[PDB]
């Protein structure tokens, strides 16, 4: 989980291929003793990674630990679905802005359940007469909430990006 | 055995001076009959259609009446509302149609026996209904157009000088254009000056040497197995939609690879360096394309179970995958880790598995004898042993046994940029095929 | 595990379109695997996990006398699995036609009409059928819990839940081991006739579970439905088509217990476009039903085919309410004798894709001699979604109410016949 | 709607219940139903909670009223919109700077 | 964008690009791509545009870089087939005064 | 096309009204007639369905 194959720019063609996997936190001198040096300093050749997100080929290791600390900052159900949540967003501090603004639904599993939750148990309208009990179009209600609300269908539930 | 042989056959003219487009064509036809082709005289349309229900009796070995033949001709063969593109799809993809008899049994009408190409019956015809043309017509369907020109028609103006009903000539796929001193050939793309001599191909000899004459060109490329493997085994119908024809040296090195598989598999050998081999196609290759073709031919080649085309990564894995979903249907990626990668080794029907070498190293440092271990598996590397040396290779010789160890490379042992890895000669055996 | 394999079906085979289209393919592969396992088990009565092409006609007539499906020598699913992932498609199209040749005797066939197919290209069809056959093949099915998967798969979201069917069966059954059972008019599924065998595994089958049904795909799935429950070949068949137009068997026979689930106000144009005024089943009514219903045709059809111990447990929407003088004289001819005996109303919803409260009519040619209604509005256990379920022994409470003519407060009771004719024939 | 569906177990469910005078906002998409959180109350599924930081000036039944001092922009629920800036930012006429005394 | 619509004629003026879901805002970027100053262009969008945060703010700011958008008009729910939401009519011409228009 | 029952032949609604459907000369605007050209399921259940 969350480990990188990063060495080295010396013998740029992935010659001097060393340094297998580095879980976080990752140090300059730790990897430097892992690899030696390439007679100078041209290292952390990002070429492979077990990460739940998208990383770049020249990201500095301090930025990597920064990203990891932002990952470890977030709750683990969100850490499981970072791939889905980052589709709406573009960065993690951006995600850390509205990290309070996520509605979690383990209880709701499709849009129908979202409609039934926000109508029935929320009580967004009050009266459910027995003459009117069946007669609440959860499908169209979910269509209209899908038009309005930013929704994300995931494995562990449905995540509503409300602002 | 092969298609492109190392020895080069003789070159002669059939002249009958090539300024006239009516005389040496006959000697060409007689040479094809010496190659075992069959000139028939159907200078018409309808009987040629009946030629199709002549051939398919031979082909699928089943019998039409007239009404089911009208159904097949109307609904699948000569749908009038379709152009050359979907018909080209019917050539290379939709070459089989289900059919229900009056006995109401479903049988798969083929068009080409892509298994036994020797079963496929061929015919040759010539001018009728314009210009003076030669048409190779296989299994009823017309495939290859041949037009001779004058000496005055230069090779640049082979296309640049010259360029329903009938709709049956829409099946024509290859524009093999000759002039008397040269012959070039290309797919169903007719752009004016871009698809001139630069984008078309001369035929070449075994390694590099191009061909100019005609009857030697006939004895090389118009052979039975040769022209069919052109039409089937090395045609890349990209879903642009664009048909692509491989370079002759690409096809030759591919034949070297697949014949090396054939020779080593019947010798029940594996894991030797000399059982391997490598290709110096550092440029002009479409190493993606040629690797894709060799890999897919390995997957259908059925000696084995898995084909691991592995690379190293610097936006290569996402790249070539994107190159191969262009080559639309099937490729399993090495996304995202060694978790579900084992599920990918469990999986087939999407046989080509492409990943980084480092994901493989994450599988090879540990994980203790995967169930695909003692199975016949082909490792198509890239950037061969001058660019791979370490834990991959040492735990490859340590752990894995029944590997067929090949690879394209732009990195053999050079004097220029050999800062990658160890030797290749006693590790991957001998060099196989190269190009300038 | 039961729900684990149910979960396997609820995920794995569900791909990659709406389930009503690939349903046929899934159930066909499932049924083919069943015949494979059954035929392989039968031919062992010595290690045919892999067969041998030694077919003896003097011996192969014995399944045609006995199971009436000689599958093949070596064309079963266990033997398909080796040639699975290979050219081509229509070997199953052949291996449908050959075991369905089988003209000796009483064919019960013309049957595996599913795969045609779509499909867009031939390799796509081949890969899809390979995926379906592998996914059916990649299951953990032991040997007797096989029809339960069919029970779940037919219970997709889209059908008469099992406790309601059980209630119909217990209404159909007390004090009775008497050939025959059963007849079904407008059977639909055999899911309600499933519990008939759970009753009749006890003593014995009596005659065939006779149904007739309209929709041809529903007909095929119903025939394989009652095929899958280890039910013998000989008796157990369904006729295709309407029962209002052409019921058969008319001659065979006055029946002893019958169940139903008629559709919702399906129309019929026959009054009187033929001489259905002068038939044998609508003539004691005196009038025919209008075009906006069909149910009383079923119930007169029902009491036509009925014995001294003949009882008729049928269901209704409340379109049997009073509905006018023709419907009065329907009701009157029913209360002319003790034809109808009890009615039972339930509470909404309890039914898929439906709203209303339903009604349960009990009919017999047997004395009471009055109408003793046996009706609740609750309970009617309405806690699990939605009025679900009438639980185990909650139904036995209702059957105990049904048992001997009880008069329980906040629950229905006997009425006088003079009261209900003093009433305007109501429920 | 109303401020009462019936009882629940208060033990080991993290229900807040303890300031004896907070308020709330019902609803998401309505923003009009106001209730003083009187005694010991749950956090049931739409109770976006409002109390004060400074508990020296506010006396929030003051501000419970001060919401409905403007029903013309605060207490109008029309569409499917959350109004975080609207109740969050500004303004309210306050007798500050007589603060707090 | 994965293709060169990352660097096309209309999303490079947008700066940030159309996301996976709210790509309705690409269409007005398309609509200004086919536009002249005199002739005016009427489009509609379902009312998920206030300015939709910083992911679309600069988009909105691009639309108020000049008066690329001229006027907006609101409507009433329903006045459609079962929405029941309004929409926002956006009328775009490069025929400026210049003043912001909220003539709804 | 619309008169009777029991004629020859079957096929009048998918493929072979080709001279209006293809109609290449000129300005053809293809997939123009993707509704009903020639096929076709039965003898004159089909073509008498057309008739009636």
């Amino acid at each position: 989980d969350m480990q990188v194959y990063i060495a080295n720019l010396g013998k740029y063609n992935e010659g001097e291929l060393v340094g297998a996997w580095f879980t976080f936190p990752i140090d300059f001198e730790e990897v430097k003793e892992k690899i030696g040096l390439n007679d100078e300093y041209e290292e952390y050749a990002i070429h492979d990674y077990e990460l739940p997100f998208t990383v770049d080929e020249y990201t500095s290791i301090g930025e990597l630990n920064r990203l990891w600390e932002m990952v470890s900052e977030l709750p683990e159900e969100l850490q499981s679905e970072l791939s889905a949540l980052l589709t709406h967003f573009s960065s993690i501090e951006e995600l850390s802005e509205h990290q309070e603004d996520i509605i979690i639904h383990s209880d709701c599993d499709d849009m129908y359940d979202v409609a039934r939750y926000y109508i029935e148990e929320t009580g967004a309208l009050g009266e459910v007469p027995a003459s009117l009990q069946n007669y609440i179009d959860y499908q169209a209600y979910g269509r209209d909430l899908d038009l309005s609300g930013t929704f994300i269908s995931t494995n562990h539930g449905i995540f509503e990006i409300v602002y | 055995n092969f298609i492109v042989l190392d020895k080069y056959i003789k070159a002669e003219p059939t002249g009958d001076s090539y300024q006239s487009e009516s005389d040496l064509e006959r000697e060409l036809i007689q040479d094809l009959r010496n190659q075992g082709y069959e000139f028939i005289s159907v200078k018409s349309q309808s009987a040629m259609l009946a030629n199709v229900r002549e051939q398919l009796q031979n082909l699928n070995g089943v019998v039409f009446n007239d009404s089911e033949w009208r159904r097949f001709t109307e609904q699948y063969l000569d749908n009038p509302s379709d152009g050359i593109l979907d018909k080209t799809r019917k050539i290379h993809i939709d070459y089989i149609c289900d059919f229900i008899f009056d006995d109401e049994r479903l049988e798969n009408i083929y068009l080409i026996d892509k298994k036994n190409l020797m079963r496929n019956k061929v015919q040759i015809i010539q001018q009728f209904e314009n210009r003076y043309d030669v048409t190779i017509l296989v299994n009823g369907l017309p495939l290859v157009q041949i037009e001779l020109k004058k000496r005055g028609v230069a090779i640049r103006e082979a296309f640049n000088q010259i360029h329903s009903e009938n709709s049956l000539f829409k099946y024509l796929q290859l524009f093999v254009i000759s002039n008397g001193t040269d012959t070039r050939y290309f797919a169903n793309t007719t752009k004016r000056d871009k698809n001139s001599f630069d984008f078309t191909m001369n035929w070449a000899k075994s390694d590099n040497t191009l061909i100019k004459d005609l009857k030697d060109f006939t004895a090389t490329c118009f052979q039975k197995h040769t022209l069919l493997n052109v039409l089937v085994n090395y045609s890349v119908f990209d879903s642009s939609q664009t048909l692509l024809v491989m370079r002759p040296y690409q096809i030759a090195a591919t034949e070297r690879i697949l014949w090396k598989i054939k020779s080593s598999f019947t010798a029940k050998n594996w894991s030797k360096p000399e059982s391997g081999g490598y290709i110096w196609h550092t440029t002009g290759s479409g190493k993606t394309l040629t690797s894709f073709k060799a890999a897919r031919l390995a997957t259908e080649l059925d000696f084995i179970d898995k084909v691991f085309f592995v690379v190293d990564r610097k936006d290569l894995d996402y790249q070539t995958m994107k190159e191969y979903q262009r080559f639309s249907p099937d490729s399993v990626n090495g996304s995202e880790n060694t978790a579900g990668l084992k599920r990918n080794l469990d999986k087939d029907d999407n046989k080509i598995i492409v990943t980084t070498i480092q994901k493989l190293n994450n599988l090879m440092k540990a994980e203790s004898d995967l169930p695909v271990y003692n199975q016949q598996v082909v490792f198509i590397f890239d950037e061969c042993h001058r660019s791979q040396f370490g834990e991959a290779q040492k735990n490859l010789k340590k752990k894995f046994k029944r590997y067929y160890q090949f690879g394209f490379t732009g990195t053999p042992i050079f004097p220029e940029n050999a800062l990658g890895s160890e030797t290749t000669a006693s590790v991957f055996g001998r060099e196989l095929h190269s190009y300038v | 595990e039961l729900h684990r394999q149910i979960w396997q079906i609820a995920n794995d085979v569900r791909g990659s379109v709406d389930g009503w289209d690939f349903k046929q393919y899934v159930l066909g592969a499932l049924f083919y695997r069943f015949i494979s396992e059954n035929f392989s088990s039968y031919i062992e009565a010595t290690d045919d996990i892999k067969d041998d092409a030694i077919k003896t006609k003097g011996y192969f007539i014995y399944p045609s006398q006995l199971f009436c499906n000689v599958a093949a020598k070596a064309n079963t699913n266990d033997r398909l699995n080796a040639d699975l992932n290979s050219i081509f498609v229509a070997i199953e199209s052949s291996a449908y036609g050959y075991p369905s040749e089988a003209d000796i005797k009483g064919l019960f066939a013309d049957f595996d009409t599913t795969s045609n197919r779509l499909g867009n290209t031939v390799k796509d069809k081949n890969a899809r059928l390979a995926a379906v056959l592998k996914g059916v093949e990649g299951l953990k099915l032991g040997i007797d819990l096989f029809g339960d998967a069919y029970e779940f798969l037919i219970s997709n979201y889209a059908f008469t839940p099992q406790h309601v069917s059980k209630l119909i069966a217990q209404l159909a059954m007390h004090g009775q081991t008497h050939v025959n059972k059963i007849y079904d008019p407008a059977a639909g599924s055999g899911s309600l006739l499933l519990q008939a065998k759970k009753q009749f595994d006890n003593h014995i089958i009596e005659e065939g579970f006779f149904g007739q049904e309209i929709n041809h795909t529903t007909y095929n799935l119903a025939r394989m439905n009652m095929f899958l429950h280890n039910i013998n070949y000989d008796k157990f068949d369904i006729k295709l088509g309407n029962t209002l137009t052409e019921p058969h068997f008319r001659d065979e026979k006055p029946f002893d217990a019958i169940v139903s689930n008629p559709p919702y106000s399906v129309k019929w144009i026959g009054s009187d476009d033929p001489t259905l005024i002068n038939d044998e089943r609508f003539a004691p009514a005196g009038v025919l039903a209008p075009k906006s219903k069909a149910d009383f045709a079923f119930v007169l059809h029902a009491l036509n085919y009925l014995s001294a111990k003949g009882r008729a447990a049928i269901v209704c929407f409340p379109g049997i309410f009073y509905r006018g003088g023709a419907e009065q004289k329907i009701r009157q001819y029913l209360v002319d004798n003790n034809y109808v005996e009890t009615v039972i109303s339930l509470a909404p919803n309890l039914f898929f894709g439906t709203t209303i409260a339903v009604n349960i009519l009990v009919l017999s040619k047997h004395k009471t001699d009055t109408n003793v209604q046996f009706i609740d509005a609750s309970e009617l256990f309405k806690k699990e979604t939605n009025n679900n379920i009438l639980t185990d022994a909650h139904i036995e409470q209702i059957m105990q109410v049904f048992a001997s003519k009880e008069d329980v407060a906040h629950l229905a009771k006997s009425v006088a016949f003079e009261t209900v004719v003093a009433n305007d024939y109501n429920l | 709607g109303k401020t009462f569906i019936l009882g629940y177990t208060n033990e080991t469910h993290g229900i807040y219940q303890a300031s004896k005078a907070p308020v709330i906002i019902f609803d998401d998409f309505t923003t009009a139903n106001k209730w003083v959180d009187f005694d010991f109350k749950a956090k049931s599924s739409a109770m976006k909670m409002v109390t004060s930081c400074d508990d020296n000036k506010t006396l929030l039944k003051y501000v419970y009223y001060w919401l409905n001092t403007l029903p013309s922009e605060f207490a109008e629920g029309d569409h499917k919109r959350q109004w975080i800036s609207n109740y969050s930012q500004k303004k309210i006429p306050i007798p500050c700077p007589d603060n707090p005394e």
